[PDB]
């Protein structure tokens, strides 16, 4: 009956398998499953229940147990209803403050990863500029603390990076990791207005099959999606105009969700893109 | 030879009895009274080879 | 077996006594080789072989005649265990009639049965008896005859031995043309250097034209025209033995994936009532009047096999800077793996001494590349594991573990027994089977992650194994054959490999450091001619020409070779030469040897 009341708790199934790997290939009988296997699960689960009812849990168990719930917040509210159906009392003031605490914690660590990738793109683009607000965040990133309480002084700092996403760090790391192409485009192409003749000059030296043709459109959509950043930046910008141009970058992102994979698949064709401009007469007539 | 499994009595009937070998897009071969054709066949077939004038050889 | 009874019943092996006398050509002495002369108490002298006591043929020699042979000082009754190399070489040149010898191969050892085989073959084409040798592929047939050719020529730069690799698609007209050109060059070599030419048909049992070879040597005729007796030309033919597979592998072969396209009783490729599908060597029946002329070599009795694999590994490690002692570790782990293949009622195709040099080639590929592979493995195991798999790895022992991972461990089905029987030879980091299994698991995970990312994929051990084996054997141009059920994730592996194994446009860094691959596919059918297969090989070789072959590999992918199995057009008969030198009816070259999946 207690397992029937607790099968829709993903945390319970996690606890089940991480304490039942703690027994090792054994043919075992049913009455000792209840004592040798069930009672430690129920005792650990009830101590965990009275912990979440009080709030004495540490952050280490918070990011060690709840790691598979990131940006999946309906199952955890439903899971806390199923979690409190075990001991039959009210559920009014317990769920919403800790779900809010877990949302601020998740956006905090998301903001930490965003800060690391934005300093990496700040280094690889060559723009020195000035941010000066993600220094205590990095001094916290190598810090380690053990408590379960709600961090206030960072909230206003996190108002600049509230709504970025769990994606778009992919876009920032595709900028920050493809450095040879962005150096080659600042060296060799240098402006937006030669693209319309460069596409036509590449469309001869490309093949006739469909991958070979669509490399050109992948390059075109990649540089049209990143032209707000790789060509219009001054070398010393502050944070406010940086997010102000990233705003119209998000408008540029809303028409095409596939732009960082287009950047990567264009970035692994740099040898062809170097062959485009210095191409001699490529003597293959066509099919 | 011994690795000529599945063609012997048709060929022997064409050349030795029907006296011909024919290519339908070309020439035709006629066995002639005036040449001797010895056909060395080792050893079903044992009864078909009996029809012909046979010189058997022994250890 | 009743269908193999004239062939498989070897009435004697080499290991039964060979008492030989010869009368020397230029010198005026005698050679008593292969037997000893002992005195009987009846006043007579008998012949007794070494290595045991057998008193065969009592009452042979009188003792006063034996005293006479003391007086005229014949080299009588000499065992060749305690002779040095120069003395055995001068006994060879006195016996073979060679004047002014050198030693052409110092690595090639001369034990007493190698003298008896050399002198036996030389007697057989000194008097006129045809030379047909029935031995396996592993035993030293081509090395012994090349030593005989290099000894009989002495020092002359001319061409004496010509080795014709007979395969299953070897037509009679090629063999006739090769015997005529060998006859022409035999006349030319006798005219210029007074020297005779050997024509060695290797594997002269796989073709239907074996009776044609019977025309060449049993009655000395080329397509109706006679061979000149005073030309100087000797034909040696070698044959593969006849044995049926043990029944458990025929069980695992009839059930491998979907079974055979034809059955075992309505198949057309037979020898007797046995299919050639169920034989170890695909041999046709020898014609009679060569059955009483064939005779057997040794079988490599597993004592000297360690010596041969040691010479092969020391000649292919290139140990100018590898190791002094780990070469012996390679040698005895390969001996242990070969003995594991022997300690079972079957092997795959009795691949001894050719799987070993291929596997040393794989080891050389890994050890040449064991600088970025270990950095990527360090990165992967740090980002995805604990510190247990984060130890420093030896760039020679890791490559040996992966060599036996892809040579032997991939094909076997009893893999855990192989791992626990091969872990008794490895040093400290690989004493357990679990360490070898973990290491091959992490590197298969490394190559699957080096591919572009896929979601909703059947990420299992079979896909990892197929991707890992296919990447390696496309890099090394080893052919690989893959049979599975029709959902085995064996064509998904083809897709993700062909998209990941791009040369410089690769996704990750490991595949960026490897070759570029363009593959030409050909889906086989029961109505498949061999001309399509030849055209596919010539097309991929046409892709491969003009390019840097260290950064470009073409690979044919044949998609339904199970459907081309016993098709009466026989398209796979041409496959065996096209995988060896890359082209039939042409001399080999670069840009012709291509990969095969």
């Amino acid at each position: 009956s207690k397992l029937d009341s607790l099968k829709d708790s993903h945390i319970f199934q996690d606890f089940w398998q991480e304490t039942a790997e703690s027994l090792n290939e054994l043919k075992v009988s049913l009455p000792e499953v209840l004592e040798y296997l069930y009672n430690p699960c129920y005792d650990n689960f009830y101590t965990l229940y009275e912990n979440l009812k009080s709030g004495k849990i540490t952050f280490a168990e918070v990011d060690a147990i709840f790691k598979d719930f990131v940006d999946k917040y309906d199952e955890l509210k439903n899971d806390l209803k199923f979690m409190c159906t075990m001991n039959p009392q009210d559920q009014k003031g317990w769920i919403s403050e800790r779900v809010g605490q877990i949302k601020e914690y998740h956006t905090l660590h998301q903001a930490v990863s965003s800060a690391k990738v934005i300093l990496q793109v700040r280094r690889a683009l060559g723009v020195t500029g000035d941010f000066s607000v993600l220094n205590p965040l990095l001094n916290f990133a190598d810090s380690f603390e053990d408590f379960g309480n709600e961090s206030p002084q960072f909230i206003k700092a996190k108002q600049l990076l509230q709504d970025i996403s769990e994606p778009r760090q992919r876009c920032l790391e595709e900028l920050a990791r493809q450095t040879e192409l962005v150096a080659w485009l600042h060296k060799a192409l240098e402006d937006i207005n030669e693209l319309k003749v460069f596409v036509d000059l590449a469309s001869i030296s490309a093949g006739e099959n469909d991958i070979d043709v669509d490399r050109v459109a992948c390059f075109h959509d990649a540089v049209q999606g990143y032209a707000s950043l790789l060509y219009k930046m001054d070398e010393r910008t502050n944070f406010s105009d940086f997010m102000n141009h990233l705003q119209e970058l998000w408008r540029a992102l809303d028409n095409d969700q596939h732009l960082p994979d287009k950047l990567k698949d264009s970035a692994r064709n740099l040898e062809w893109l170097k062959t485009v401009k210095e191409s001699h007469g490529s003597v293959e007539l066509s099919s | 030879s011994t690795s000529v499994q599945t063609g012997i009595p048709i060929f022997l009937f064409k050349l030795l009895i029907l006296q011909y070998l024919m290519d339908i897009n070309g020439k035709i071969w006629r066995r002639s009274p005036g040449h001797l054709y010895l056909v060395e066949i080792p050893q079903p077939l044992f009864k078909f080879l009996d029809l012909f004038p046979k010189v058997t050889c022994r250890p | 077996e009743e269908d193999l009874a004239p062939f498989s019943l070897r009435k004697r092996w080499e290991s039964e006594p060979h008492p030989y006398v010869f009368f020397n050509g230029d010198h005026m002495t005698m050679t008593f080789i292969g037997f000893h002369l002992e005195t009987n108490n009846n006043g007579y002298v008998d012949a007794i072989n070494p290595s045991n006591g057998k008193v065969i043929k009592k009452d042979v020699m009188t003792k006063e005649l034996f005293d006479g042979l003391r007086l005229q000082r014949v080299p009588f009754n000499i065992d060749f265990d305690n002779l040095p190399r120069y003395e055995k070489l001068e006994r060879l040149c006195l016996a073979l009639g060679i004047e002014w010898p050198i030693d052409p191969d110092e690595t090639y050892e001369l034990t007493t049965d190698n003298m008896l085989k050399i002198l036996a073959i030389e007697m057989r084409f000194r008097c006129g008896i045809p030379v047909i040798i029935m031995g396996e592929t592993g035993c030293g047939k081509t090395r012994l005859i090349k030593f005989l050719s290099d000894l009989k020529r002495g020092s002359v730069e001319a061409e004496t031995m010509k080795l014709v690799k007979v395969h299953g698609g070897t037509t009679p007209s090629m063999i006739y043309s090769k015997v005529k050109e060998a006859e022409r060059t035999a006349f030319s070599n006798k005219a210029q250097h007074k020297l005779d030419t050997i024509l060695f048909f290797d594997e002269a049992n796989t073709t239907e034209a074996v009776s044609c070879i019977k025309e060449i040597l049993c009655d000395r005729t080329v397509d109706g025209e006679h061979l000149h007796e005073d030309s100087g030309l000797h034909i040696i033919a070698a044959c593969n033995p006849y044995r049926k597979h043990s029944q458990e592998m025929i069980l695992r072969l009839e059930s491998a994936g979907l079974g055979y396209r034809v059955s075992a009783e309505e198949t057309a490729d037979r020898l007797g009532s046995i299919p050639l599908r169920q034989l170890v060597y695909r041999v046709h029946a020898l014609p009679p009047s060569l059955i009483p002329l064939v005779w057997d070599f040794g079988q490599l009795n597993d004592s000297a096999e360690k010596l041969y694999i040691q010479q092969i590994v020391q000649r292919l490690v290139d140990s100018v800077s590898v190791n002094p002692s780990e070469t012996c570790v390679i040698a005895d782990v390969l001996s242990a793996s070969q003995m594991f293949m022997r300690k079972r009622e079957n092997e795959c195709g009795f691949v001894s001494l050719r799987d070993v040099e291929r596997c040393v080639k794989v080891f050389r590929w890994f050890h040449d590349h064991s600088d970025m592979l270990l950095k990527e493995l360090d990165k992967f195991l740090h980002e995805s594991s604990d510190s247990t798999h984060t130890f420093e790895r030896d760039p020679v022992l890791w490559s040996l573990v992966m060599a036996i991972g892809v040579c032997y461990h991939a094909s076997l089905e009893e893999k855990a027994s192989y791992r626990t029987a091969i872990a008794r030879c490895f040093p400290k980091p690989y004493n357990s089977s679990r360490a070898i299994l973990d290491e091959v698991t992490h590197v298969q995970d490394l190559f699957l992650r080096g591919a572009p990312i896929r979601t909703n994929i059947a990420r299992n051990l079979a896909l990892k194994e197929n991707v890992f084996m296919m990447v390696i054997c496309i890099e090394l141009k080893i052919p690989l054959f893959l049979v599975g059920k029709p959902g085995s994730s064996k064509s998904l592996a083809k897709i993700i490999v062909a998209d990941a194994m791009q040369g410089q446009a690769a996704f990750s860094e490991l595949f960026r450091c490897l070759k570029q691959v363009h593959l030409v596919s050909f889906q086989c059918s029961p109505h498949s001619t061999p001309q399509g297969i030849i055209s596919t090989f010539k097309q991929c070789a046409r892709f491969q020409q003009g390019k840097d072959l260290g950064q470009y590999v073409s690979v044919v992918v044949l998609d339904e070779v199970g459907l081309a199995e016993d098709s009466p057009k026989m398209p796979l008969k041409t496959l065996h030469p096209l995988l060896e030198d890359g082209c039939i009816e042409d001399d080999p070259a670069p840009y012709k040897k291509v990969g095969f999946v």
